[PDB]
RNA sequence: AGCAACGCGAAGAACCUUACCAGGUCUUGACAUCCUUUGACCACUCUAGAGAUAGAGCUUUCCCUUCGGGGACAAAGUGACAGGUGGUGCAUGGUUGUCGUCAGCUCGUGUCGUGAGAUGUUGGGUUAAGUCCCGCAACGAGCGCAACCCUUAUUGUUAGUUGCCAUCAUUUAGUUGGGCACUCUAGCGAGACUGCCGGUGACAAACCGGAGGAAGGUGGGGAUGACGUCAAAUCAUCAUGCCCCUUAUGACCUGGGCUACACACGUGCUACAAUGGGAAGUACAACGAGUCGCUAGACCGCGAGGUCAUGCAAAUCUCUUAAAGCUUCUCUCAGUUCGGAUUGCAGGCUGCAACUCGCCUGCAUGAAGCCGGAAUCGCUAGUAAUCGCGGAUCAGCACGCCGCGGUG
């Protein structure tokens, strides 16, 4: 509703931590923030041969999960915009605010 | 399947246009085995490099849609 | 070849990535920039005994932190060397960089430090049997549940290669909640290359 | 010859279908992943050490 | 195996006739896991049985089974470098196993234009002491009760 | 009205079943169970809980099913119908319990391993 | 290069890749540092050439100034030097295969032995297990085994959008009003322990049976591979000791092999039909991928495809109405309405360009093959057998590889 967040990360611990940060500092100055809704956690898969020259019949498999989290804000106020676009922690987590 | 106009090379077509006037020479020596045999190549004698040498091929009329590489093989069996 | 890398078996379980940034559609460039960075700063490391390096990055700045055992001999007199580190790293990354230097405590309980030090004796014509023994002796006195070392190659600067190491205390490898450390270095005396490996168990 | 070929790989190609990928640490031309720009067995080497962010060993 | 005997693989009695024997017969006709085809085949065959000179498909099927199943099978064994064959008894599950197996095998080789025209016809010929299935049983009984010679003290 | 709801799972298929007094009938995904699963006789697998306990009518059954194949999402329907019947009267948890009809079948598709043709089938071998 | 080489390095040979061959070319050099003159280098256009290159045209042009310097760079000089997929896996590091996920390998204090050494770690039972019990000059301990990690089988709670629609109106419809009940998604917790009940057995460990429960005896599957063996494999991923080349074993370009064919061996796909072939109708999944990419829809073409155009950086849109299945109508046991090799003609798509040497379409042709000797292989349950779908690599190119689910 005319303001909403999106957060991607590789660790759900950091993800939930920052989601609680934003939810708390949002409902401190406003009201009615839709919960941190979870999204379905994309996954990839990489198979590789673990030997430099021969032996195709023995491999090692890797992956990279990407956790997702959604937060929608209802009825912002000329102070929520301020108190939201300023908090920034932590480092390796993607934030994308679309109106 | 180049239904957007068949394919010659500029050097090859330049040479053939240049000799189009009079009776022709056997010295048209090009590598160019990708080119097709336009209906103006008749009567000449093209030299087609086969990876080792320059084979001459005399262009009759029945050979008018094929390529210049179809008349100079490369493998040498028996 | 029948053992897994002990700090790749445990990454994403009890330890973290030494590179913590999230990016998409700018991922190859970032990974090779980190590689360039880390392959460069092995310049001062040649003397200052650095162990790890942690790369984070923001909108256009790059936050770096390095763990060393020589704080003054890496920052300068009054701050005249970190200046150079930043003004040199800007020439590569073309961004703003901010080194935040950490200092390491108990440096004898670190795999890269120990192994790299006991792989510098081999170059100075020292016998290997007592290098490893004194290494594990000065690693146990700092207080450690177990340690294991191993050297390989043409020993004594001699003919056909062999291998041998020494163990002290327990070093359980199959336990996933173990917090072990590991590193692999190289050196030469005059013949070929040697490989030194070191594992230290520091509780969980 | 593997120092002239890395040079010849980085100059602009003579035709569209003449460019090809190589590894960036080494110059291996076979089996490179084009999300990382790393070959078959630098991937397995930098996945350990936890340098590539994301990637880890998979089991299910 | 080596450790010791194993279980018996419980079966699920089919719901039409509520008879585990029809279940095993469906399982033996089926090839490649296409079970609905096998079920259609068995049901068309039983329809053909009852419609033409029949009383009930279970009755004539049981009697055909009774007339085909064997009671004396032999086993060719090795001792120390010379091999022979000796008769032995036959436990119950093996009996119905062999019965079903022979009936299906020798209906599959009939030579008409439908598996039903083969199966119904063959188990009718079987419930009247006829058909290569009964002859296979009697070949077995004749091999036994003769090769008891080099079996009398085995 | 009164109604009874249960949830049934089998082999990548999940069903949401509703019991409602009536005259004995079942419709699934706005179609008739004679047409939705018209295979041969899987319906006689579905109507088994009514056959063993609460014998035997009369409830109209309305179900919402999605996932798996035609034979998985009928064992799932059976699972759900049984759970719903349990909900009606708890005294049924013995007759149903005796005849299976109350447990989830945890027989899923085994995963493929590398170096093998399938989950367990290996390549062809030659001693020489 | 037996098991442990032979759909293996190669997860993509038309040019490139490319190391090989034939012709055309260069020598401080395709790539790096230094020192000096110094210093801002270009790109673009036109003739000759198969190109590599050479010859001419607007010009590579101070971005720090205290008048005094430093960054990028072409040429030259200038030689230190570079360069090698050249040799040695029997000089090496590192990284793998196999015995084999088999159950083993050692120490401290005692005791025994003149001594090297032994005991423990032997014996009975049991166990998947050097896993446990009983006995015993032994008593304890370490790495191995098992546990801690992942996924699947049941559920409580927190959160309802892009997911869902049970109680309501509405339309083509979950769509729009409404709701978060149900399914689902994903964080945090519960639950399985021989934990109770009966028998066997040295009362012991353990085994057999029952109750309850979604699940019962390491519930199912993965990751995890000890001390060691084969001078096993790899100087061609990368490094590196010694040896070798240096106007050539280095380097640039076009065209040709790597795809050649009297044959022999391995791994696969399609069939030899009626449990089938053909025509019409009706259904049911899961894992994954997408920005110069995935293409909705409408139209043109018998078809592969083409044109105009639409949504989506994604639980929102698309790839994607799965195929076996079910229901009708045929065909009648035949080298055939089975089979689809080979050849003729005409097209499409990517690409500067499909002759050697690509994939696909249509019409025409219609081979061997009627279940395969000696011998030999895979597999113990959602497994074998059978059926499709996705993606890494990649302009294009898969019967191979990695995963997913359906019937069973
Ligand atoms: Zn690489």
């Amino acid at each position: 509703q005319k303001i909403r967040i999106r957060l991607k990360a590789y660790e759900h611990r950091i993800l939930d931590q920052s989601a609680d940060k934003i939810v708390e500092t949002a409902k401190r100055t406003g009201a009615d923030v839709s919960g941190p809704i979870p999204l379905p956690t994309e996954r990839s898969l990489y198979t590789v041969i673990r030997a430099t020259h021969k032996y195709k019949d023995s491999r090692e498999q890797f992956e990279m999960r990407t956790h997702k989290r959604l937060i929608d804000i209802v009825n912002p106020t000329p102070k929520t915009v301020d108190a939201l676009m300023k908090l920034d922690l932590p480092s390796g987590v993607n934030i994308e605010i679309k109106l | 399947s180049l239904k957007k106009g068949p394919f010659v090379d500029d050097h090859l077509m330049k040479k053939v246009e240049a000799q189009q006037g009079a009776e022709k020479k056997k010295v048209i020596k090009t590598w160019s085995r990708r080119s097709t045999i336009f209906p103006s190549f008749v009567g000449f004698t093209i030299a087609v490099y086969d990876g080792r040498k320059h084979v001459p091929v005399y262009i009759q009329e029945d050979m008018v849609g094929h390529k210049l590489g179809e008349f100079a093989p490369t493998r040498t069996y028996r | 070849g029948q053992k897994v890398h002990p700090i790749g078996m445990r990454v994403g379980i009890i330890r973290d990535w030494d590179a913590k940034w999230y990016a998409e559609k700018e991922y190859a460039e970032f990974l090779h920039e980190d590689l360039r960075i880390r392959k460069f700063i092995a310049t001062k490391l040649a003397d200052a005994a650095v162990s790890t390096i942690e790369i984070e990055r923001a909108a256009n700045r790059v936050n770096i932190s390095i763990h060393t055992a020589k704080p003054g001999m890496v920052i300068g007199k009054g701050g005249s060397e970190v200046e150079n580190l930043r003004k040199e790293l800007n020439k590569l990354t073309g961004k703003r960089v901010h080194i935040n230097i950490v200092e390491i405590k108990k440096p004898d309980l670190d795999a890269k430090l120990v192994g790299e030090g006991i792989a510098r004796q081999l170059e100075n014509r020292v016998a290997f049997r007592r290098a490893q023994k004194q290494a594990i002796q000065r690693a146990m006195r700092a207080g450690a549940k177990g340690i294991k070392t191993q050297v390989s190659g043409r020993l004594n600067g001699a003919d056909i290669a062999r291998s041998e190491g020494y163990s002290e205390g327990t070093v359980p490898l199959h336990t996933l909640r173990a917090d072990i450390d590991y590193a692999w270095e190289e050196a030469d005396t005059t013949y070929g290359k040697l490989g030194v490996k070191v594992w230290i168990y520091r509780g969980e | 010859a593997k120092k002239s070929m890395i040079a010849k790989n980085k100059r602009p190609a003579k035709h569209s279908t003449q460019a090809y990928t190589r590894c960036e640490r080494c110059g291996r031309p076979h089996s490179v992943y084009r999300k990382f720009h790393l070959c078959r067995i630098c991937f397995r080497e930098l996945a350990y050490k936890g340098q590539i962010p994301g990637v880890k060993k998979a089991s299910w | 195996p080596r450790k010791g005997p194993v279980a018996k693989r419980d079966v699920l009695p089919d719901p039409i006739y509520n008879s585990k024997l029809v279940t095993r017969l469906i399982n033996r006709v089926m090839v490649d896991g296409k079970r609905g085809i096998a079920a259609n085949i068995i049901y068309n065959s039983f329809d053909i049985i009852k419609e033409s000179t029949g009383n009930d498909p279970l009755e004539v099927f049981e009697q055909a089974m009774k007339n085909v199943m064997p009671v004396l099978e032999v086993k060719a064994r090795r001792v120390g470098g010379s091999n022979y064959q000796v008769p032995v008894e036959v436990r119950p599950e093996r009996r119905t196993t062999l019965g079903l197996r022979w009936v299906v095998n020798y209906a599959r080789l009939r030579g008409e234009h439908t598996m039903e025209e083969r199966l119904a016809k063959e188990i009718m010929d079987a419930a009247n002491n006829t058909g290569a299935s009964v002859k296979k049983r009697e070949d077995t009984h004749k091999m036994a009760d003769a090769n008891r010679a080099f079996a009398h003290y085995r | 009205q009164v109604q009874y709801s249960g949830t049934g799972r089998r082999k990548n298929a999940v069903a949401r079943v509703r019991l409602v007094p009536g005259t004995g009938k079942i419709t699934v995904n706005k179609k008739d169970v004679e047409e939705y699963i018209p295979h041969a006789d899987l319906r006689e697998v579905i109507n088994q809980p009514f056959g063993v306990t609460e014998t035997k009518g009369a409830y109209d059954v309305i179900v919402n099913v999605n996932g798996g194949g035609y034979a998985g999402q009928s064992g799932a329907i059976r699972h759900g119908i049984a759970r719903a019947l349990l909900q009606v009267d708890p005294d049924f948890r013995s007759a149903l319990k005796r005849a299976g009809l109350l447990t989830r079948d945890a027989r899923m598709v085994e995963r493929k391993k590398p170096g093998l043709k399938k989950a367990r089938k290996a390549s062809q071998f030659s001693k020489r």
